[PDB]
DNA sequence: ATCGGATGTATATATCTGACACGTGCCTGGAGACTAGGGAGTAATCCCCTTGGCGGTTAAAACGCGGGGGACAGCGCGTACGTGCGTTTAAGCGGTGCTAGAGCTGTCTACGACCAATTGAGCGGCCTCGGCACCGGGATTCTCGA
C-alpha cells in the first residue's frame, strides 16, 4: 500500500531545513529579469553587477521571509494555521507601509 | 627620530592614525580630541572582539574553522544586546534563526 | 588603486580571541563594512551632538557619551572602560 | 529588448519556499501574486532610488553599493559589499 | 423608569469627542511624578522644563494612541472588540519592540 | 526626596480616554498596568538618553531639546520646541 | 554698489544669506555650491506653501483664521505623499485624525 | 540673545497663500521644527552622495538629486522644477 | 498505546579544490617635529525658572452595581490546501566574444574661500485689540421603549 506522510509534516520537515540551510530560494535568473524589466520603467538600458544583483535578491528575500515570519505570528494571533492577504496588510500596516 | 605609532602607544591594533584621517576627510567637526580616535578604535576593537568571539563559537559548534556568515547571523541573532544593536540591519548570507512556534508542532 | 581595509586588524583579532579559528572573506568584507556601519554612526551621532554644545571640536567626552546613546546597556559600559584604558594607556604616553 | 510580466517569473514554490524558511506550514493562493505586489512595491522603491544614486553617479551601470546605500536611507542597511 | 444607553454607545461617543478634541488627557502632575521618579534612577536630583515635560508627556501619549489604534485594527483582525494584552504584546513585536 | 509608585498614579480613565482617543470600544483589565509598563519602558530610554545629552551638556536641569535629539535618534521626531 | 540680497535676484523669501550660513557651518562639504542654498531654499518655500496652504484649507473649513496645530496635523494625515514624508514625525497638539472602523459601528 | 526663526517669512508665504488667516505661534515654531527637520535631512543626505560621490562641492544637482531620492512622486516633481526656475532666475542676473 | 515498515536524516569516508593563509616589493599615510590661534575652560555675575509649599474645587477618580454583549468553547461541514506523483521547463554551467562604459590619468579654469568694508534685513521688545475661548440658552438630532 502506498505511504502518504500526513499533511503539513512533509512541509515542516522543509520549514526544518530551510531554517537549518542558509542560501537563497529564488531562481537568480528570473529575479535578475524582474530587476532588470523593473529598471527600464525608470530609465532603459542600464547596466548592474551581479554583485549589486546578489545584494537585491538577496536583500529582498531577507525582507520577504521576515514578512512571512511576523505575518505567520499574526495568524497565530488570527488562531489558524493558513495564512491569510488580510495578514499581510495588516502586517504591513503595523510595519508602516501602508 | 624613533617611530612609534599611536596604536602600539595604546597596544592595540586599530590603525589610530588612519581613522583619525578618516574622521578629518569626514566633515563632522573642525577639529577634533587627539584621543577620540584612540578612544573609537578601541570601542571597535571591543566589540568586533564580542561578535567574532560568538561567530567562532557558532563555527567551532559546526566544526567549521573558517567562520561562515551564518556564524556571524546566528551570533547576532543570539546575543540580546548585540541584536538590539543590528535589529534593524541585515546580512549577506545571513538566513534565518532556528525558530518553530507552539502551535506549529502538531499535537 | 590601493584600497584600504581592516581584514589584516579583523584577523589580528580574531587571533588574539582565536588564534584556532579561521575566517571568510565574504564575512570578512561582511566585518568590514560592519564596522565602517557603525564608526558613521558614532561619527554622525558625536557630531550632532558637538553641534549641539556648538563646540567645533570633537574629544572623546562626546565620544563616550554618544556611544552610551548607541550601546544597548552593559555593552557601552564595558566599551567605554577599554576605551578609557586606551586614552589612558595613551595618556600615560 | 523590452521587458515584461517577470512578476510572475516568481513560481509559486519558490514563494512557498520561502513561506516555509518563514516558518509557515498552511498557505492560501490568493496570497502569492499579494505577495509578489508587495515585492514590487518594495523593489519599486529602491531600484529607483539606487538608479537615483547612479543618477547622480552619471553612470550607466548600477552598482551595489547604490542599493547599499538605499539601504540604508530605507534603514534596512545590509552587509559584505563594501 | 431609569434609562441606560447601550454599552459602548457612551464610550462610542467618547471615542467620537476624543477625536474631536486634541489637548491631553493625562492629568500633569501625576506624569511629571512619575518622569522624576524614572530620573533619579538614572540621576537624582535632575531639575526640567515645563516645556520638556510637557513634551514628554504629549510625545509619550501620541506614540500610545499609535499603539492603541494599531492594537485595535490588530484585534479587528482578532475578530474581536475586546482588546488582549496579546495583541499589545504582538504589535510591539511587529513593531520590533521585542 | 525619593519618589516611587507614581506609575499606578496613571489612571484607569486616564488610560480609557487614550483608548477611546485611538478608537478602541471594549477594553480589558489585564491591558492597563500591561499598558504602563510598555510606558514606563518606553519612557525608561528616552529620559536616560535625554539626561546623557544633559550629561554631556555638563547640566543640572533637563530640558526639551534634549527629548528632541532623542526622539530624533529614536526616530520618532516631534515638532514644536525649536 | 547698492546691496540688494540674492534672494531678491532669486526672487523668493527666505533668506538665503542665512540658508549659506547654515549650510558652511554646517560640515556638510568643504564649499558649498553657489546656486545650491538657492535650489534648496526654493525646494523650501515650495513645501510651505503646500503645507501652510493646506492649513489655510483646514482652518476655514473649520470656519477659523487663526490656524492651530490641529489642522495642519489634519492636513497632514490627509496628504499620503506628504504623510509618508511625515508619518515617522510626531506632531504636538497634533491629536489623531478622525478614523472610524468598520466592526465598531453600531447596527 | 539673537536667536534667529523664519516665523516672518512664515507670515510672508502665508499671506502669498492666504492673505485672510492667522497663526498660532505654537503653530508657527512647529512649521519652523519642521523647517529645519528637512534643510538638515537634505544636507546629510547630499554630504553623504557627495561623500559617494568623494565630492567636497555641493551644489544644485546634488540639490535635485537629494530631494527625489526624498520627496515622492509629484512633491518631488514640482519641488525640483521650483527650485530649477528659481536658480535659473538668479542666474539670469 | 506499540510495533513494523518507510523514509528521511546525521556520519565516515576520499579527494579536489579553490579560497585562503602567507609572504614581497613597493608605496604614502602615518609618525615625528614645529607654529599658531582661539576653542575651549574658568570665573564672577545676573535671572530667573524651578522647585518648593498652601488652600479651595470639583471634575475627576474610586468604587460599586447590574447586565446585556460578546469571548469563547464547542460542533458540523467543506472547501481549500498539503502531497506525492506525474508531467514539462526554463535554470544553471560554461565558455565565447564585443565593448560601453566604468575607470583611470592629465590638464586647466571657474569657483567658492576668505577677508574686508558696509548696513538694512531682521530680531528683541512694546503696545493693542479681535478672533477666539467661554458661557448660557435655545433648538436639533440620536436612541431606546412602543
Amino acid at each position: 500500500k502506498p505511504h502518504r506522510y500526513r499533511p503539513g509534516t512533509v512541509a515542516l520537515r522543509e520549514i526544518r531545513r530551510y531554517q537549518k540551510s542558509t542560501e537563497l530560494l529564488i531562481r537568480k535568473l528570473p529575479f535578475q529579469r524582474l530587476v532588470r524589466e523593473i529598471a527600464q520603467d525608470f530609465k532603459t538600458d542600464l547596466r548592474f553587477q551581479s554583485s549589486a544583483v546578489m545584494a537585491l535578491q538577496e536583500a529582498s528575500e531577507a525582507y520577504l521571509v521576515a514578512l512571512f515570519e511576523d505575518t505567520n505570528l499574526c495568524a497565530i494571533h488570527a488562531k489558524r494555521v493558513t495564512i491569510m492577504p488580510k495578514d499581510i496588510q495588516l502586517a504591513r500596516r503595523i510595519r508602516g507601509e501602508r | 627620530a624613533k617611530a612609534k605609532t599611536r596604536s602600539s602607544r595604546a597596544g592595540l591594533q586599530f590603525p589610530v592614525g588612519r581613522v583619525h584621517r578618516l574622521l578629518r576627510k569626514g566633515n563632522y567637526a573642525e577639529r577634533v580630541g587627539a584621543g577620540a580616535p584612540v578612544y573609537l578604535a578601541a570601542v571597535l576593537e571591543y566589540l568586533t572582539a564580542e561578535i567574532l568571539e560568538l561567530a567562532g563559537n557558532a563555527a567551532r559548534d559546526n566544526k567549521k574553522t573558517r567562520i561562515i556568515p551564518r556564524h556571524l547571523q546566528l551570533a547576532v541573532r543570539n546575543d540580546e544586546e548585540l541584536n538590539k544593536l543590528l535589529g534593524r540591519v541585515t546580512i549577506a548570507q545571513g538566513g534565518v534563526l532556528p525558530n518553530i512556534q507552539s502551535v506549529l508542532l502538531p499535537k | 588603486t590601493r584600497k584600504e581595509s581592516y581584514a589584516i586588524y579583523v584577523y589580528k583579532v580574531l587571533k588574539q580571541v582565536h588564534p584556532d579559528t579561521g575566517i571568510s572573506s565574504k564575512a570578512m568584507s561582511i566585518m568590514n563594512s560592519f564596522v565602517n556601519d557603525v564608526f558613521e554612526r558614532i561619527a554622525g551621532e558625536a557630531s550632532r551632538l558637538a553641534h549641539y554644545n556648538k563646540r567645533s571640536t570633537i574629544t572623546s567626552r562626546e565620544i563616550q557619551t554618544a556611544v552610551r546613546l548607541l550601546l544597548p546597556g552593559e555593552l557601552a559600559k564595558h566599551a567605554v572602560s577599554e576605551g578609557t584604558k586606551a586614552v589612558t594607556k595613551y595618556t600615560s604616553a | 529588448k523590452v521587458l515584461r510580466d517577470n512578476i510572475q517569473g516568481i513560481t509559486k514554490p519558490a514563494i512557498r519556499r520561502l513561506a516555509r524558511r518563514g516558518g509557515v506550514k498552511r498557505i492560501s493562493g490568493l496570497i502569492y501574486e499579494e505577495t509578489r505586489g508587495v515585492l514590487k512595491v518594495f523593489l519599486e522603491n529602491v531600484i529607483r532610488d539606487a538608479v537615483t544614486y547612479t543618477e547622480h553617479a552619471k553612470r550607466k551601470t548600477v552598482t551595489a553599493m547604490d542599493v547599499v546605500y538605499a539601504l540604508k536611507r530605507q534603514g534596512r542597511t545590509l552587509y559584505g559589499f563594501g
